[PDB]
RNA sequence: CCGAGGGUAGGGCCCGUGACUGGGGCGAAGUCGUAACAAGGUAGCUGUACCGGAAGGUGCGGCUGGAU
RNA sequence: UGGGAGAGGGUGGUGGAAUUCCCGGAGUAGCGGUGAAAUGCGCAGAUACCGGGAGGAACGCCGAUGGCGAAGGCAGCCACCUGGUCCACCCGUGACGCUGAGGCGCGAAAGCGUGGGGAGCAAACCGGAUUAGAUACCCGGGUAGUCCACGCCCUAAACG
RNA sequence: CGAUGUCGGCUCGUCGCAUCCUGGGGCUGAAGAAGGUCCCAAGGGUUGGGCUGUUCGCCCAUUAAAGCGGCACGCGAGCUG
RNA sequence: GAAUGCCGGCAUGAGUAACGAUAAAGAGGGUGAGAAUCCCUCUCGCCGUAAGCCCAAGGGUUCCUACGCAAUGGUCGUCAGCGUAGGGUUAGGCGGGACCUAAGGUGAAGCCGAAAGGCGUAGCCGAAGGGCAGCCGGUUAAUAUUCCGGCCCUUCCCGCAGGUGCGAUGGGGGGACGCUCUAGGCUAGGGGGACCGGAGCCAUGGACGAGCCCGGCCAGAAGCGCAGGGUGGGAGGUAGGCAAAUCCGCCUCCCAACAAGCUCUGCGUGGUGGGGAAGCCCGGGUGACAACCCCCCGAAGCCAGGGAGCCAAGAAAAGCCUCUAAGCACAACCUGCGGGAACCCGUACCGCAAACCGACACAGGUGGGCGGGUGCAAGAGCACUCAGGCGCGCGGGAGAACCCUCGCCAAGGAACUCUGCAAGUUGGCCCCGUAACUUCGGGAGAAGGGGUGCUCCCUGGGGUGAUGAGCCCCGGGGAGCCGCAGUGAACAGGCUCUGGCGACUGUUUACCAAAAACACAGCUCUCUGCGAACUCGUAAGAGGAGGUAUAGGGAGCGACGCUUGCCCGGUGCCGGAAGGUCAAGGGGAGGGGUGCAAGCCCCGAACCGAAGCCCCGGUGAACGGCGGCCGUAACUAUAACGGUCCUAAGGUAGCGAAAUUCCUUGUCGGGUAAGUUCCGACCUGCACGAAAAGCGUAACGACCGGAGCGCUGUCUCGGCGAGGGACCCGGUGAAAUUGAACUGGCCGUGAAGAUGCGGCCUACCCGUGGCAGGACGAAAAGACCCCGUGGAGCUUUACUGCAGCC
RNA sequence: GAGCUAGCCCUGGCCAGGGUGAAGCUGGGGUGAGACCCAGUGGAGGCCCGAACCGGUGGGGGAUGCAAACCCCUCGGAUGA
């Protein structure tokens, strides 16, 4: 439920902030946080390899449990729902009856005080995690492993989910957040429900400095540069593209497909994405 | 106005020091050349 | 002290007028088409939307004040 | 107090028919369309037929000259929440009534905002016909929209 | 071309006369007044403003008149820009 | 003898410019061969959120003392950051190391690369971050939290006592954290005192006073007090914290809970140890048995790991505590106490500057802390002042032009000019009051006005204290006084109307452009299913991201509002298992060479044979593009209408002489006495037009345009005055430039603009202050222009390669 | 060679004083319940004014400079990109 501001500054006109109404705890679990090495887009050579990065707020990384088949059959209680600055989803704190404490991505609907459980036997309930094969067809699911025991890979951002469409041998057919239809192996785990905080996409950053807080440095158009810099650079006055619109490195950037031709996973993609 | 030389003993020893030169093929050629030329100092002085 | 009024500054309402511009009314015999009245030759009207020299047309939903 | 009928409203489920698209099979010289055609589609294998799948929308028969609502309006089926209303008994209150400038709420369609959805249909638009013309009627396409949520708009041959 | 700074303005002048005014004339289709045209004449004079970077030009208000040209389209080791 | 030659020397310019902030000097005494310049005294001025004081860098003896003055010092010099010599820097507690980790760096394992080398988990290094024990005073010419004095403390070793399951690089707890706002209580610091201490003072008309002037504290162990921080206790279960665990985590039960207790800091007090002014007298002595007290103000510092709110969600590791494992429980560890032990490096001095970075004793640059008082609403602003530190290392005169910086100006008031450029005006606070428009915030300090000192009287509330007095803080009313004038000095908006552009705050060409440019939230297209795409790299490996389509890359557009039309023929991209073409390879009809021959060797057609291209489609917020001629209405004119050619389609809405309009100062209207600019219209748009977005838009802008009011030395049109220079004298003393010079005007001549040639004219020799017409003056081997089969950046459907991708 | 300058990473530090007065909260009003209104409290913001600090808009000076970019007056930001 995005929060608005009155227009008492030029920027407060349009700025919207998340309501934080599901958050029940506001400092993280000390045993589950570790320092997040900020990069600024620089690789091990020190070269910028992803432009316009750096300068964002400091962050601690919350270790997230993307396996859950770690602890089959062991119920846990949802102790808290917490803000995670490293991802769009919120995160839920789990207290296992083990005494072990872990973080999961917080699905929509999940409540503090309810219990979740992982395993082939687990009830089909929001927050439980089962192998894909034991989830009934038609079930909305998130935090999906792409390959068995390799870790949850798909549908992790706020509001996203995959839907189960059917089974075909050892595999299930998922409709991913992108609308692609893909065969994912049935022993891959998934968590029942959609990821929460679906209002994330309606946040209006509102001002330039808000992008700066997030580590996003200003992005400068090719058309603003010189020919030394960019295909779209130069010209007297403004200039249209004057050639097929291109990236700084010369490749076409309006339509040109880029998935590797002979990639082995093509056997498992049924239909490319939609809209 | 702020000029270009802003001395700093740690910066000097770590950039041009003896150990910086020995760590690298190019740096060792520097020491080799300055020895062959007979330089009284192979490396800049800094008071550490 | 108050004080006719004069001065300075800023408001409100009304009247007249203005390059140009909007449509309206009227005007014996102009130009274009033929929308409506017969099922008016696509039943008509309608609120709305979009479009078209023009009347109009078309979409959606409504009315019979529609014929057979 | 005790009963009844009902597409009255809201929510969430869920059932089959049909259209479209995808896949597999089978099969070949046309299909479609009209007043007649053409555009379109089809040997790069269409149409027609069979099995599988996805998805949206609308609910055939019952169905009526029917029923419900204050009106706008409401139609598969199920459950829940809820309004109105009628009848019987003649039990309670004791005129506590009628209307109602303002106010408030409701208000078909189209339209608007933000998300979502999108099968069919279809303003705009394109093409094919027709015609003196044809910014139409007819044909092949087709974007909004038609659908859902929330928020607006507040119109009507909102009529008996 | 081992550089002769380029438009306009400002400042400062000085010169020519094919004279705008003022002085002297002849002719007039010169009654007077006022003009026209030509001759002599360079002593002095030849305004303020609106517009534009402007030179120029148009306009306002005047004036005896609001001259036209040369001086590296006078003048940036004088200024402006 | 020339090369703007090279090296050196020495001239010219010239006793010229200058002598480095306009904070400022004068006199007496002394020293000395010599004194504006050194020392001392008195007087004057300057800084005082510094121009004072303390750290950190960097510098490296510059520190102190004696003896010196050749050079260095912009003059002088007896002086000096200079020369010579001697002296000077003292630590278990300050800083760093024998402690910890951060980025990063390095790197057993391992990975990769022709070589060189590149990576890389642990580990190691790495600090201004974490951690850790010293405060006050005295002393030296020069060091001091270092020496000394007083009072405190830390670790290591060993011993004694008491206690305990002791024991770790392993487990756990803790360390451990943001931004804004902020409570209570304190401290630093400060103000006042009619109280306490003090050498003295009475002046010049008055004052012997509840007079003036000076000072009225600092550190301190335990204990105690005040204020805070941290922290539940017990039991039972237990499968998690990669072994174990009595610890931690999770479950349950009992009790405690805005407490308390325990613990830990801060402040206060505290044995004790110190300090102690003016003034006077020669840094010292005295004052002095110095006194050392009360009230008020009060932090941004402390208690602190405090509290609240918010979103952008805020290091690590060790010290420390707890758990246990090998082990070992004659040990070991814990607590107390005692004795012993306690290393290396730095320490001088400068440090907003004459000692650092700028070639200079250079008006520039340099991070942290302290930074007193009064008044002005506040404040680190401003004026003046304390402590402290300076008068800026050439002076003395004069009182021209001219220049700079500054003050004023009769009448006028933008007439100045490209332009109100510049300079006026306005200016703080309190109160009254405030428009279109608007996105309801704003526009707004709109505009425009009134008030402002001092005195007396009456009075309201708050803080401290006690509820009072005193002190302190916000006020209210009445009556008066003075001046030209009361934010009386200093610091402190001119305003309005209307266009263009850009939404806005931001960013930029270091050193000629700050803007309309870039960025920006927002909108759209597009790629990307994760070992993602993309990027850097030969690779390994990284980034992307410990992210996962509500995400990430690329591209354009640029808040917001209302919108974004038609063309897919060409180019691009997307789809298309057919067909055409298509390399290596397959195939081998059929030939050829050689050999006696078996053979060996060579050429080789059909046909099979990828991507790409052809071909069929799609696609515009992909590259792009969006017509011509002729005719027509009952006045004329003009054409709603028509004809025909052409195209892939012929520009829609909106806007338009525009940041675009050539003709052009279009035409008309407004504004002006007058308007090439401006605003409003018209539309024959040379040559607008819809995300290289179209049209608007409140608010914003050191943007660019037009107007008005206010006010002015901008101007008519200049005048006077101030200081710093210019000028003169003493000291010191450059520069570019320079073929040599005994270097005049005119009219001619000349390579076409002559001091230098001809003919005239004019002219005694040599300077000083000035002005800039000439020496085609200086400066820079023209940056425009061309030329060179000269170079370099950039582009592309130029050529040819290469990476990359297929 | 990044001791200048550009960006990023780690760790510290700094931003006098004054002004405006968002959300929320409380109370009150309102209603069937609401929305909502008013008052108080509150202290938000690439908010406002203005030092330090960071800039460099206009003009003047300087131009063999104090200075190979300085000086004076004026001006922009100053809790934030
Ligand atoms: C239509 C025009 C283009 C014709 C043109 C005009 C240019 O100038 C002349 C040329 C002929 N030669 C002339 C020439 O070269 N002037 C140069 C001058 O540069 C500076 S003046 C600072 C100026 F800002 C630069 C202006 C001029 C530079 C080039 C020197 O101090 C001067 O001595 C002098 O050298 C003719
Ligand atoms: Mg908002
Ligand atoms: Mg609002
Ligand atoms: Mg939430
Ligand atoms: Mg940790
Ligand atoms: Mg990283
Ligand atoms: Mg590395
Ligand atoms: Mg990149
Ligand atoms: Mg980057
Ligand atoms: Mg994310
Ligand atoms: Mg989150
Ligand atoms: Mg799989
Ligand atoms: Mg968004
Ligand atoms: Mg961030
Ligand atoms: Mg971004
Ligand atoms: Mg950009
Ligand atoms: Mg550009
Ligand atoms: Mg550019
Ligand atoms: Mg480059
Ligand atoms: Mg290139
Ligand atoms: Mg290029
Ligand atoms: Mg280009
Ligand atoms: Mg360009
Ligand atoms: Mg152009
Ligand atoms: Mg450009
Ligand atoms: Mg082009
Ligand atoms: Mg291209
Ligand atoms: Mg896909
Ligand atoms: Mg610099
Ligand atoms: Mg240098
Ligand atoms: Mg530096
Ligand atoms: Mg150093
Ligand atoms: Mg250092
Ligand atoms: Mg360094
Ligand atoms: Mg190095
Ligand atoms: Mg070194
Ligand atoms: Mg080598
Ligand atoms: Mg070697
Ligand atoms: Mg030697
Ligand atoms: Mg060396
Ligand atoms: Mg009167
Ligand atoms: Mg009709
Ligand atoms: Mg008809
Ligand atoms: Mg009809
Ligand atoms: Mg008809
Ligand atoms: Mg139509
Ligand atoms: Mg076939
Ligand atoms: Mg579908
Ligand atoms: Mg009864
Ligand atoms: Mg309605
Ligand atoms: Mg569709
Ligand atoms: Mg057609
Ligand atoms: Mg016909
Ligand atoms: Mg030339
Ligand atoms: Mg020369
Ligand atoms: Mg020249
Ligand atoms: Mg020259
Ligand atoms: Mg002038
Ligand atoms: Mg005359
Ligand atoms: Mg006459
Ligand atoms: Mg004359
Ligand atoms: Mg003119
Ligand atoms: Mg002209
Ligand atoms: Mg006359
Ligand atoms: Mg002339
Ligand atoms: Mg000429
Ligand atoms: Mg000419
Ligand atoms: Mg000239
Ligand atoms: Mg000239
Ligand atoms: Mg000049
Ligand atoms: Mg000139
Ligand atoms: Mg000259
Ligand atoms: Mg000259
Ligand atoms: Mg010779
Ligand atoms: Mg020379
Ligand atoms: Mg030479
Ligand atoms: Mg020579
Ligand atoms: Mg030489
Ligand atoms: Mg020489
Ligand atoms: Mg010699
Ligand atoms: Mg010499
Ligand atoms: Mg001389
Ligand atoms: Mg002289
Ligand atoms: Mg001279
Ligand atoms: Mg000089
Ligand atoms: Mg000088
Ligand atoms: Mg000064
Ligand atoms: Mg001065
Ligand atoms: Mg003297
Ligand atoms: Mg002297
Ligand atoms: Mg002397
Ligand atoms: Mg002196
Ligand atoms: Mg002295
Ligand atoms: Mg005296
Ligand atoms: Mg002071
Ligand atoms: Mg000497
Ligand atoms: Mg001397
Ligand atoms: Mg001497
Ligand atoms: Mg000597
Ligand atoms: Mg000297
Ligand atoms: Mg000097
Ligand atoms: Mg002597
Ligand atoms: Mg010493
Ligand atoms: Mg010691
Ligand atoms: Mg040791
Ligand atoms: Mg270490
Ligand atoms: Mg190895
Ligand atoms: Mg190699
Ligand atoms: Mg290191
Ligand atoms: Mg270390
Ligand atoms: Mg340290
Ligand atoms: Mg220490
Ligand atoms: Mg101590
Ligand atoms: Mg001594
Ligand atoms: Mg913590
Ligand atoms: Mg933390
Ligand atoms: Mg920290
Ligand atoms: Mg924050
Ligand atoms: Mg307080
Ligand atoms: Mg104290
Ligand atoms: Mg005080
Ligand atoms: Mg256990
Ligand atoms: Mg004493
Ligand atoms: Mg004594
Ligand atoms: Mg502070
Ligand atoms: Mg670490
Ligand atoms: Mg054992
Ligand atoms: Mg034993
Ligand atoms: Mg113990
Ligand atoms: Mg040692
Ligand atoms: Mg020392
Ligand atoms: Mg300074
Ligand atoms: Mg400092
Ligand atoms: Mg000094
Ligand atoms: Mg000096
Ligand atoms: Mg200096
Ligand atoms: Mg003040
Ligand atoms: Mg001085
Ligand atoms: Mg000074
Ligand atoms: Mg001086
Ligand atoms: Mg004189
Ligand atoms: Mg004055
Ligand atoms: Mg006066
Ligand atoms: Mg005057
Ligand atoms: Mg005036
Ligand atoms: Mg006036
Ligand atoms: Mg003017
Ligand atoms: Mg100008
Ligand atoms: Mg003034
Ligand atoms: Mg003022
Ligand atoms: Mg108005
Ligand atoms: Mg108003
Ligand atoms: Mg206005
Ligand atoms: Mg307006
Ligand atoms: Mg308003
Ligand atoms: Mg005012
Ligand atoms: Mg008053
Ligand atoms: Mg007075
Ligand atoms: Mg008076
Ligand atoms: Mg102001
Ligand atoms: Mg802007
Ligand atoms: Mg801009
Ligand atoms: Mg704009
Ligand atoms: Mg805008
Ligand atoms: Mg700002
Ligand atoms: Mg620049
Ligand atoms: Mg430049
Ligand atoms: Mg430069
Ligand atoms: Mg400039
Ligand atoms: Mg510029
Ligand atoms: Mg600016
Ligand atoms: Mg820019
Ligand atoms: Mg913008
Ligand atoms: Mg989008
Ligand atoms: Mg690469
Ligand atoms: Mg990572
Ligand atoms: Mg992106
Ligand atoms: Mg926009
Ligand atoms: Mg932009
Ligand atoms: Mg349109
Ligand atoms: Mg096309
Ligand atoms: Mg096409
Ligand atoms: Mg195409
Ligand atoms: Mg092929
Ligand atoms: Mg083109
Ligand atoms: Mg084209
Ligand atoms: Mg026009
Ligand atoms: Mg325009
Ligand atoms: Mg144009
Ligand atoms: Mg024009
Ligand atoms: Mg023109
Ligand atoms: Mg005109
Ligand atoms: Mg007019
Ligand atoms: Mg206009
Ligand atoms: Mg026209
Ligand atoms: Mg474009
Ligand atoms: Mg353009
Ligand atoms: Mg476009
Ligand atoms: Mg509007
Ligand atoms: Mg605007
Ligand atoms: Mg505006
Ligand atoms: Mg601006
Ligand atoms: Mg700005
Ligand atoms: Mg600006
Ligand atoms: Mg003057
Ligand atoms: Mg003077
Ligand atoms: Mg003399
Ligand atoms: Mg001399
Ligand atoms: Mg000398
Ligand atoms: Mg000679
Ligand atoms: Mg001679
Ligand atoms: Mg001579
Ligand atoms: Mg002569
Ligand atoms: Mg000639
Ligand atoms: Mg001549
Ligand atoms: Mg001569
Ligand atoms: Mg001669
Ligand atoms: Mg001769
Ligand atoms: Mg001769
Ligand atoms: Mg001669
Ligand atoms: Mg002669
Ligand atoms: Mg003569
Ligand atoms: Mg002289
Ligand atoms: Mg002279
Ligand atoms: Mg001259
Ligand atoms: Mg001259
Ligand atoms: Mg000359
Ligand atoms: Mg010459
Ligand atoms: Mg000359
Ligand atoms: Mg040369
Ligand atoms: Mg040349
Ligand atoms: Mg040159
Ligand atoms: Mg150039
Ligand atoms: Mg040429
Ligand atoms: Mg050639
Ligand atoms: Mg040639
Ligand atoms: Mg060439
Ligand atoms: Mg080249
Ligand atoms: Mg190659
Ligand atoms: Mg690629
Ligand atoms: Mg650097
Ligand atoms: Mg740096
Ligand atoms: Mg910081
Ligand atoms: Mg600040
Ligand atoms: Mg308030
Ligand atoms: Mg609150
Ligand atoms: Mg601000
Ligand atoms: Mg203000
Ligand atoms: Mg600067
Ligand atoms: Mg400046
Ligand atoms: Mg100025
Ligand atoms: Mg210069
Ligand atoms: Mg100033
Ligand atoms: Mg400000
Ligand atoms: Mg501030």
């Amino acid at each position: 439920a995005v929060k608005k501001f009155k227009p008492y500054t030029p920027s407060r006109r349009f700025m919207t902030v998340a309501d934080f109404s599901e958050i029940t705890k506001t400092e993280p679990e000390k045993s589950l946080v570790k320092p997040l090495k900020k990069t600024g887009g620089r690789n091990n050579q020190g070269r910028i390899t992803v432009r316009f990065r750096g300068g964002g707020h400091k962050r601690l990384y919350r270790i997230i449990d993307f396996k859950r088949w770690d602890k089959v059959g062991i119920p846990a209680k949802v102790a808290a729902i917490e803000y995670d600055p490293n991802r769009s989803a919120r995160i839920a704190l789990l207290h296992y009856v083990d005494g072990e404490k872990r973080y999961i991505i917080a699905p929509d609907g999940l409540q503090v005080g309810q219990q979740v459980v992982a395993g082939p036997d687990a009830p089909i309930q929001v927050g439980n995690a089962l192998p894909l094969r034991f989830i009934p067809v038609g079930t909305v699911v998130h935090a999906v492993e792409l390959e068995p025991k390799k870790g949850a890979k798909l549908a992790r951002a706020a509001g996203t989910s995959a839907q189960i469409q059917g089974r075909e041998g050892d595999y299930v057919i998922l409709r991913l957040p992108s609308g692609e239809l893909r065969k994912v192996h049935g022993e891959c785990y998934a968590t029942v429900g959609a990821v929460g905080n679906a209002d994330h996409k309606n946040i209006v950053l509102g001002k330039a400095g808000r992008s700066r807080w997030l580590g996003r440095r200003p992005h400068v158009r090719g058309a603003a540069m010189n020919p030394v810099d960019h295909p779209h650079g130069g010209g007297e006055g403004r200039a249209p593209r004057g050639r097929p619109p291109a990236s700084p490195w010369g490749w076409q950037t309006k339509g040109l497909k880029t998935r590797k031709r002979r990639k082995p996973s093509s056997r498992f993609i049924i239909a490319r994405r939609k809209k | 106005m702020k000029r270009t030389w802003q001395p700093n003993r740690r910066k000097r020893a770590k950039t041009h020091g003896f150990r910086a030169r020995m760590r690298t093929p190019g740096g060792r050629k520097v020491l080799k050349r300055r020895r062959q030329k007979g330089r009284w100092r192979l490396t800049p002085a800094v008071r550490k």
